[PDB]
């Protein structure tokens, strides 16, 4: 069963003793109904639709790094409405193993 | 690839009613404005040229020779490029698996727009986790929320076009001195005489830039019934 | 194009014409009559009447109405 | 274009769309069927129609089943979701899955054009012979009706096995629960085809396996190797939402994601071996009965290791995040509702408890408690978990606390009473009763208006 | 090793200059392999048969050259000159000089990050460490805390069922007293009808 | 606060029903003469005469996209060159205030926290265990009671009288031997 | 017990009370519930505890009603409803008097198991 990550507890010392938690807000933000301008032709709305996706925001943590929207499944990754055409590009499922080839290094 | 169907009759040569009849025009086009036809049969006729000619060969320079069969000589950002290409299209049809993403060393996201879905399953063995699937958009070094992996899109892109081997080959290649028609006519007369062709590409050729019709027995192979 | 980005662009972006909701609605509300009407029309061919009247079926006292 | 398209997820909306089309006809009939039973005499359908009454109870049974929750468990759902959880562009079979929701509309207008014209009787959505074969013309057009929704079905299972072969991630719950779904159809489906075809035979062609000499039974052998496979490709896909909507709202990542789905590939196999449950009292040999039941109570098994594993999932959930959606509770219900149907579906299954509530309305509480409440609710929490996907609105359900109580609490005043007049006892398929059962049966209806009344306050 | 040994595509040859096997119906030509070899002697045979690639002896000091140019390439280049390369002898050639496409991280663009938030790299780390630490933790605590709750459950379950237990009890204890004292029960009572 | 009012100007209440005038006020169901709208109608509905009757997936109008050279117009990234690297600055949405309405002030706080996991994995396999063998021990426990209350309908009894019913529509018949 | 005997970095409140405070609550107003235990001005920050001074990773929680009415609030800084009561108040109080918490759980016991038994008997 998953339990997490392993952690050694070389890991878990600090580099200063004022060290803590970051303390960075996760929720997103408000939300409603996305608001659409009557001047907005349907060109236009689509491209106020397509600026209004939560899966495509993130936090930004301390060091610059940023932790996406992520879900379970690949159905919340699809823009919102679903578009016609959606996984134009494939996703790519990424999977870790230990094993490794010269070629990809240099000395 | 494992994706791609058969081979076609075409993926290994093109038949000499597709050379096109302007010779004279097309060996002198610059390499950037050749199309996929001209630019096959630009590198095939100047290609055997240099090959059917074997007291030539021994003093030519591999950068010379390589030039005149149209090959690239390989560089570090076309190496690069190419790379890239090869493992966005390997990717089309097979699975992504490789090592743990560091900030030091990110996985590489290979992409044509500026986004791509990606699935973290985290480490090896426990250390693996659900599918976490988000939008890797560019500008952005991504960590995984549960197992901190770093991940980072690269993006195909050059110039207002992605990156293809044509688009490699116009950018990096440069055009050598002009191809000499005189070669293509003692090249010919070599390997072609007394209603024996041996270089049956450099007798259409030669015909081409004689006019069309000019050779022997070109008339008749030029009269098509339907 | 922008426009066709989305599947029902219209619709999804709130621009559709009411008419193609009525229609919607309309049919359900028909297929629905498909119960009621033959019900109707089948009580009065066999019986006279659209409807019967509660325990019509069953002696009623004189004061009964 | 509208009917041309063949965009998988467009023909998904579709079938929702026509899913609640024909549910407004099907809904209508059970109005008319507990109206009739609010108290005994004549209410709205005459002595002299009491044809019509067979007719709507025959109707509202085969649409709800076969044209309203398959279309929208296994067709609506379905086709929007399965190629973007295979992480693939489309579907694989796209010009087919076209086809396949014009073949359910086409089947539906047949039906009710048959209503219409044709003689107004029922014979039951079991349409057992000889009765069904003595029939009227509606019979016929019925039969046409279900045949060529079996065509739909079974082209629909054939496109989402073909899934295997171009999935392009991990198969999940979900996707497992409509493979098995759609493998149930492959085997059953064509001995459906068969014993249908055998009831034209009878109707049409002066064929005699129906009378004399000829044994009835056979029928319902070869119905119901279909009938209990039915339900559980009715069921199944209902609990590939559950899992889904458990895991997403909770942000919690399934437990025992392969007992879950051994416990669905064990359902379907066993679902394949039980069917004789429904002929327990013709007069099977005793060893059969014994069989029939073992392995009976053996479903529950499964069935439970299932609940079990979607309680965890709630157990243990941050109580920041609001739990009021009307999504997250409709999943919560289901788990409430379904233990209460799948008990009295192991009371049932003692063949001699059965011999009592066989043919009475402890059976119909039974089966709607699963089905009119546990389906019906799964199918909506499924469309509102994928509200910002699919993108309809000028509907209050999202956040809808009253809606969800008063469905909850009127659902129940129709059925839990329907579990009461199985003992006392009143038939099934019945219109008039004895005066003594009056009571529940008036409660009961009292509880359909209500429930109506609540479907207008969505809009 | 695919396709039965037949190649997809592979050359043939005619003797007659003008010979089109579609337009003609002759029975009388025999077509040819890439080798030459005609198609009346069977591929059992012929794949024995040895072949050899003859180049013009003018290009022998190009051979040479290249031979000595790339030291690893010079004993297919003698096999070639001296007649002795086979169809089999260059595929290993062809193969052995082919070498994969490199790709450089040092190339890649990196993704914005200021001088600030690079130097703190090891805080994040450090506060992920911590945070796998604290769940893999939590996991047992709750483990241990619902688990021993559902036990809750089962003895509530337990007591409302035995409710029913004690009221099935004393029904039988009623229903062995029926047929035996209560005076509900009557005998030579009801009497028949009859038809109406 | 209330944070309606912050966006109530953008929100201006409407003048007709459903959004559209009467079509004879203004005829919407046309196309738009607007150079560049010609794919539209008046309202700014897709026109049916793009959509429908000249549907480019039908062969009307053919225009392939892709050039001479395989190549399509690809937007490049945001590229700066800084301390001696060539950076990316990705695209931020806007704020969630443009697009939704409301001001992006006074957000409750939900902390990073890693999945919430069941831990103690003998603890758990025990759970798992007795999830699926309780059921199979009440099964068991209902499996002898089944047997017996079969068996018990099945029984060789010593009859002594013979009723035989027979059910018509819509009657039952009894035919039962006579006294002699 | 997992802030006493499992996990020692996070933060431990002091109880304020054994039971909830009952509060009247507006719908569109904003509260901020102490989590620390020792704020003068309960259920809320007082300005001067450590949530408000953000002290020993003290700090004030946020809520809001959705409908005005009266709302019961958490004391013992422990519930799983925080700021809401929902019993822990209690259960946190028998961990800390076991004896008390056996008599008033056997009573509880003792007063269901009369009227289910003499209902159903
Ligand atoms: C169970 C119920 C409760 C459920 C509660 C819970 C619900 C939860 C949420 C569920 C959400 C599911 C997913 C939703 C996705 C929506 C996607 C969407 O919007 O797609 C876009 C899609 C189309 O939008 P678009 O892209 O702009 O399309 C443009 C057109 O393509 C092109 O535009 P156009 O204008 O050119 O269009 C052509 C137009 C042109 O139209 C016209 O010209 C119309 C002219 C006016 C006609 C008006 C009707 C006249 C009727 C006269 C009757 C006379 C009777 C006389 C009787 C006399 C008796 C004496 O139409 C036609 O030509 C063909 C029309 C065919 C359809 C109508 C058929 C009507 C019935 C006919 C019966 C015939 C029976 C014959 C029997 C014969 C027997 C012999 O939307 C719709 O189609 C509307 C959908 C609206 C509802 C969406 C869901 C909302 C949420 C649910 C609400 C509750 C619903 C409950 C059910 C209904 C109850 C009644
Ligand atoms: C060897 C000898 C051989 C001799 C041979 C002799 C000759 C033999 C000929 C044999 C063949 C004859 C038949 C030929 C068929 C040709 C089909 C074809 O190629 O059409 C191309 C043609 C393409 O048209 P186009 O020329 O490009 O122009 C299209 C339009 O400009 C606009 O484009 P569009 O594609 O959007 O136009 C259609 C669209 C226009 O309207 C819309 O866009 C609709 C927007 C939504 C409005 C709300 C709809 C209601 C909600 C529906 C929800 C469920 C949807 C389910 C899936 C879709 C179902 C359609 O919708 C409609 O007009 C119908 C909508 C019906 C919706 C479902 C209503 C259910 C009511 C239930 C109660 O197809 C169509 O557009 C129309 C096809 C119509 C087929 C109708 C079949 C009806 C069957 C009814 C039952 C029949 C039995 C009982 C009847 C009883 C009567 C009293
Ligand atoms: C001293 C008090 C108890 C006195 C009596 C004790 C009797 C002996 C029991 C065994 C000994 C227990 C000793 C416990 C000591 C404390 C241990 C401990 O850890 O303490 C801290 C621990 C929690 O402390 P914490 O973690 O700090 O959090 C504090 C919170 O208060 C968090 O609190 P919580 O979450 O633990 O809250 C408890 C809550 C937790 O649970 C819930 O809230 C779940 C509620 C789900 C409801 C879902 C909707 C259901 C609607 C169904 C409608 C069906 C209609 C149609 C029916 C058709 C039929 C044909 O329990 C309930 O709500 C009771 C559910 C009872 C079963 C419901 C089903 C009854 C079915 C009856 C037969 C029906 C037959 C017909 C139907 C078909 C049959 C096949 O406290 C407890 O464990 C307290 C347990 C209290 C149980 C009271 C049960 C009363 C009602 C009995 C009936
Ligand atoms: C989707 C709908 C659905 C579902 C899931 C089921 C599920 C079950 N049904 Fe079915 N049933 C119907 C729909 C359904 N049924 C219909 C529509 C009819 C009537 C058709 C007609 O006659 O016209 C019918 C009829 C029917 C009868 C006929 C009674 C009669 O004709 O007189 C019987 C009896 O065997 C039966 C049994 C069961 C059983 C044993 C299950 C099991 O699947 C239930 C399993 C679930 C549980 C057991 C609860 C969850 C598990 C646990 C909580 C674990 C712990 C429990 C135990 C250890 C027991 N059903
Ligand atoms: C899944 C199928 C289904 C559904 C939903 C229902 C729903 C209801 N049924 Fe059901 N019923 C059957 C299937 C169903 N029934 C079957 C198979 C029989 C036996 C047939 C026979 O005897 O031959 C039967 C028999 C039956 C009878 C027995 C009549 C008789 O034979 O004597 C009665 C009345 O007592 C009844 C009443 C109801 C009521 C009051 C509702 C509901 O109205 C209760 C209220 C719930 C709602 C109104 C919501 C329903 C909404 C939808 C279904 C649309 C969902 C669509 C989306 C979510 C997109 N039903
Ligand atoms: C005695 C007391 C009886 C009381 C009966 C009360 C009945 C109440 C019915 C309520 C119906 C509500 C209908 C409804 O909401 O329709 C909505 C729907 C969609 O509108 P919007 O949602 O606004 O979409 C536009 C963009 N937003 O509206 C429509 O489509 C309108 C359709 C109206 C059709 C009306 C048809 C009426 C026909 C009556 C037939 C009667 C037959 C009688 C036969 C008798 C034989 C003896
Ligand atoms: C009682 C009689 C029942 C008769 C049923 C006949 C049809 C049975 C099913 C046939 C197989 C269906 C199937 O999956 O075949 C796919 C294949 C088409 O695939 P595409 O949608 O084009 O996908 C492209 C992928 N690159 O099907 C066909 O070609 C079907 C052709 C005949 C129509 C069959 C379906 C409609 C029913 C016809 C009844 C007459
Ligand atoms: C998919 C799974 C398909 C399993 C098919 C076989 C299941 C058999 C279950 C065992 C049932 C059993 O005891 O068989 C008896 C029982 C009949 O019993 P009685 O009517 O009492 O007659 C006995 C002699 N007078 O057999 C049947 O009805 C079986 C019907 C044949 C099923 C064949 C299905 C083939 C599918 C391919
Ligand atoms: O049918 O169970
Ligand atoms: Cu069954
Ligand atoms: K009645
Ligand atoms: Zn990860
Ligand atoms: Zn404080
Ligand atoms: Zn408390």
């Amino acid at each position: 069963i998953y339990e997490g990550q392993t952690v050694q507890e070389s890991e878990l010392i600090p580099q200063e003793d004022d060290w803590v938690i970051e303390e960075t807000n996760f929720c997103l933000g408000r939300n409603c109904y996305v608001r659409f301008r009557e001047e907005d032709d349907l060109a236009r709305r689509a491209l106020h639709q397509m600026d209004s996706q939560l899966n495509k925001m993130h936090t930004r943590l301390r060091d610059g790094t940023v932790i996406p929207y992520m879900s379970f499944h690949p159905d919340e990754m699809v823009d919102r409405p679903a578009p016609i055409h959606t996984f134009s590009e494939k996703p790519l499922l990424k999977w870790t193993w230990d094993e490794t080839y010269e070629e990809a290094y240099d000395d | 690839y494992r994706h791609w169907h058969r081979m076609s009759e075409d993926d290994w040569a093109l038949p000499l009613d597709s050379m096109p009849e302007d010779v004279k025009t097309l060996m002198a086009t610059p390499q950037t404005e050749r199309g996929f036809v001209e630019d096959y049969w630009y590198n095939r006729i100047r290609g055997e040229a240099t090959l059917l000619d074997p007291e030539a060969l021994p003093s030519k320079s591999y950068i010379a020779l390589a030039r005149d069969m149209g090959l690239q000589i390989v560089d570090e950002p076309s190496s690069h490029m190419m790379g890239l290409i090869e493992l966005y299209e390997y990717l089309r049809g097979a699975s992504f698996v490789g090592p743990f993403g560091t900030i030091e060393n990110p996985v590489l996201v290979p992409a044509v727009g500026q986004e791509r879905v990606v699935a973290c399953t985290g480490g090896v063995g426990d250390e693996e986790h659900f599918t976490l699937w988000f939008r890797c958009r560019e500008g952005f070094m991504y960590r995984c929320g549960e197992c901190d992996q770093i991940f980072m899109l690269v993006r195909l892109y050059y110039e207002d076009r992605y990156w293809t081997q044509t688009l490699v080959r116009d950018t990096f290649m440069s055009d050598g001195d002009m191809f000499d028609l005189k070669t293509l006519e003692r090249v010919h007369k070599m390997w072609n005489k007394d209603e024996m062709v041996r270089w049956e590409v450099g007798y259409w050729a030669q015909d081409y830039v004689l006019g069309k019709g000019v050779l022997p027995g070109m008339v008749e192979e030029h009269t098509r019934v339907n | 194009n922008l426009e066709d980005h989305f599947d029902l662009a219209e619709y999804m972006m709130k621009m559709h014409n009411p008419m193609s909701e009525y229609l919607y609605w309309i049919a359900g509300f028909v297929s629905g009559l498909h119960g009621i009407l033959p019900l109707l029309h089948s009580n009065y061919y066999f019986s006279g009447m659209f409807l019967p009247r509660d325990n019509d079926n069953t002696q009623l006292c004189d004061d009964s109405w | 274009f509208y009917i041309l398209v063949n965009n998988n997820k467009r023909i998904g909306i579709y079938y929702i769309k026509l899913s609640i089309i024909i549910g407004i006809l099907g809904i209508v009939l059970s109005y008319i069927i507990r109206v009739e039973l609010y108290n005994s005499g004549n209410r709205i359908i005459k002595y002299d129609n009491v044809n019509y009454y067979n007719m709507v109870i025959t109707l509202h049974g085969l649409l709800m089943i076969f044209y309203i929750i398959m279309p929208g468990l296994y067709g609506g759902i379905p086709l929007y979701i399965l190629p973007i959880l295979s992480v693939i562009t489309d579907i694989v079979l796209p010009r087919i899955n076209n086809i396949s929701i014009i073949i359910v509309l086409i089947s539906y207008i047949v039906v009710i054009n048959s209503i219409v014209i044709e003689y107004n009787i029922g014979t039951g959505w079991t349409l057992y012979p000889p009765l069904s074969i003595i029939g009227t013309v509606i019979v016929n057009m019925i039969l046409y009706g279900l045949i060529i929704i079996g065509i739909s079905s079974i082209i629909s299972a054939i496109n989402f096995m073909n899934i295997l072969i171009v999935i392009d991630g991990i198969i999940y719950v979900y996707i497992w629960s409509i493979i098995i779904t759609s493998v149930l159809l492959i085997i059953s489906l064509p001995i459906l085809n068969g014993i249908l075809l055998m009831i034209l035979s009878d109707i049409y062609f002066n064929s005699i396996y129906f009378i004399l000499n000829g044994d009835v039974v056979l029928y319902q052998h070869l119905f119901w190797y279909f009938g209990h496979p039915e339900v559980y490709i009715l069921i199944l896909p209902a609990f590939g939402i559950i899992s889904i909507i458990l895991s997403v709202l909770n942000n919690k990542i399934i437990f025992g994601m392969k007992s879950m789905i051994l416990a669905i590939i064990m359902i379907s196999i066993l679902g394949s071996i039980v069917w004789a449950h429904h002929i327990y009292t013709v007069g099977l040999e005793l060893d059969t009965k014994i069989y029939f039941n073992n392995l009976t109570l053996i479903i529950s098994i499964p069935t439970g290791n299932k609940i079990y594993n979607w309680i965890i999932l709630y157990i243990g959930s941050y109580n920041i995040l609001y739990n009021g959606y009307q999504s997250l509770i409709f999943s919560i219900m289901f788990i409430i509702i379904f233990i209460i149907g799948g008990i009295t579906g192991i009371i049932i299954s003692i063949d001699i408890i059965d011999i009592g509530l066989h043919d009475t309305y402890y059976i119909v509480s039974h089966f709607h408690y699963i089905l009119s409440i546990g389906a019906v609710i799964s199918l909506l929490a499924g469309i509102l978990l994928l509200k910002d996907i699919i993108g309809y609105y000028n509907v209050i359900i999202k956040i809808n606390k009253y809606f969800g109580l008063l469905l909850f609490i009127n659902i129940n005043i129709i059925f839990t009473p329907q579990f009461i007049i199985g003992f006392n006892v009143m038939p099934r398929r019945i219109l008039e009763y004895s005066d003594n059962i009056i009571v529940w049966n008036l409660i009961s209806s009292i509880g359909s208006i209500s429930t109506i009344l609540i479907l207008l306050s969505i809009f | 090793a695919y396709n039965g040994g037949y190649p997809f595509h592979y050359v043939v040859q005619y003797d007659d200059p003008n010979y089109d096997c579609e337009a003609d119906f002759e029975f009388e030509e025999i077509p040819r392999d890439e080798f030459g070899v005609p198609a009346h002697i069977p591929p059992e045979l012929s794949t024995q048969i040895r072949h050899t690639y003859y180049v013009p002896p003018q290009y022998y000091p190009f051979l040479k050259k290249l031979g000595e140019d790339t030291p690893e390439l010079k004993p297919y280049t003698d096999k070639l000159i001296m007649g002795d390369m086979t169809y089999d002898d260059y595929e290993e050639m062809f193969y052995k000089f082919a070498k994969p496409l490199k790709i450089y991280r040092s190339r890649l663009p990196l993704p914005y990050r200021t001088d600030e938030e690079i130097s703190q790299e090891k805080y994040v780390n450090w506060c992920g460490r911590w945070y796998s630490y604290r769940q893999r933790l939590q996991g047992d605590y709750y483990s241990r805390h619902y688990f021993r709750d559902w036990l809750i459950g089962v003895m509530l379950g337990m007591y409302l069922g035995n409710l029913c237990v004690q009221q099935h009890r004393q029904y039988r204890v009623d229903m062995k007293l029926f047929y035996l004292e209560a005076p509900e029960h009557k005998i030579n009572w009801v009497k028949p009808r009859g038809d109406l | 606060k209330s944070y309606y009012d912050d966006f109530k100007d953008r929100l201006k209440p409407g003048k007709y029903t459903q959004g559209r005038c009467p079509q004879s006020e203004g005829d919407y169901r046309q196309e738009s003469k607007t150079i560049g709208r010609e794919h539209l109608n008046d309202d700014g509905t897709r026109s049916k005469r793009y959509t429908v009757k000249e549907a480019d997936a039908l062969g009307y109008h053919y225009h392939p996209p892709i050039d001479k050279k395989g190549q399509v117009y690809v937007k490049g990234p945001n590229t700066v060159i800084e301390r001696g690297q060539t950076w990316i600055k990705g695209y931020e949405l806007p704020s969630m205030e443009y697009t939704y309405g409301p001001k992006q002030e006074d957000i409750p706080f939900y902390p990073r926290v890693k999945l919430n996991v069941w831990g103690n994995y003998n603890l758990v396999m025990k759970v798992e265990f007795l999830f699926f063998y309780l059921p199979t021990i009440i099964v068991f426990g209902i499996c002898i009671p089944v047997y017996t209350i079969n068996f018990a309908q099945e029984e060789v009894i010593y009859t002594t009288m013979t009723v035989k019913v027979t059910g018509r529509q819509w009657y039952w018949v009894y035919e039962v031997e006579s006294p002699t | 017990t997992w802030t006493e005997i499992w996990w020692e970095h996070d933060p431990t409140p002091k109880v304020a009370q054994y039971r909830p405070y009952v509060c009247t609550v507006e719908s569109g107003k904003v509260y901020w519930w102490c989590a620390c235990g020792e704020s003068k001005t309960q259920p809320w920050v007082d300005g001067h505890c450590k949530c408000s001074k953000r002290e020993g990773g003290f700090r004030p929680r946020r809520w809001e009603p959705e409908h005005d009415g009266v709302r019961l609030f958490c004391g013992c800084k422990s519930c799983f409803s925080s700021p809401t009561w929902n019993g822990g108040c209690f259960t946190k109080w028998m961990q800390s008097n076991p004896a008390g918490g056996m008599l008033y759980c056997f009573a509880a016991a003792f007063g269901f198991g009369t009227l289910t038994v003499y209902r159903k008997f």
